[PDB]
């Protein structure tokens, strides 16, 4: 029961985390920051995608 | 040629100066602030970000 | 208690050395390179004689 408990615990504090972990408010770990392109080129169309998952 | 009422090319050489002293002013206030995006017309955007990471 | 007491009265009061030791080091640079800025820029006027005051 008190590891139950213990972990009952854990299982709150990894939810908070990913739904807190944010790079200035744009949530990273909770799934809202899907693929999102990142433009490393001079010139259009030179992106990466980058996928964060939940 | 031979005008006494016009220096088009020390016009120009007070132009060139200009842009070169705001220069120096620009750099001298970033490096003694040691901050690049001091006013925001360094950088808009920039000082929008900046501002919400810190 | 009196030992929980003290550490929590470290954590809010008690200085952390480390984070310390760095603002002063940080200081001291922001320092020695503002007063380099304003030296150089107290000589800025000192282009302006050259043309011929």
């Amino acid at each position: 029961v008190a590891i139950q408990e213990e972990i009952t615990a854990l299982n709150d504090e990894l939810n908070r985390i990913a739904e807190t972990t944010s790079f200035g408010g744009n949530k990273l770990l909770n799934g809202t920051f899907s693929t999102k392109s990142f433009q490393i080129g001079a010139d259009n169309g030179e992106a990466v995608m980058l996928t964060l998952k939940d | 040629a031979v005008n006494v009422n016009t220096n088009v090319a020390a016009m120009t050489a007070q132009r060139y100066l200009t842009g070169a002293t705001n220069a120096q002013q620009t750099s001298m206030e970033r490096l003694s602030s040691g901050f690049k995006i001091n006013s925001a017309k360094d950088d808009a955007a920039g000082l929008q970000i900046s501002n919400r990471l810190n | 208690i009196n030992e929980n007491v003290n550490a929590s009265k470290s954590r809010i009061k008690d200085t952390d050395f480390a984070k310390e030791t760095t603002a002063l080091t940080k200081s001291q640079i922001l320092s020695q390179a503002s007063s380099s800025v304003l030296a150089q820029a107290k000589q800025a006027p000192n282009a302006a004689l050259s043309l011929l005051g």
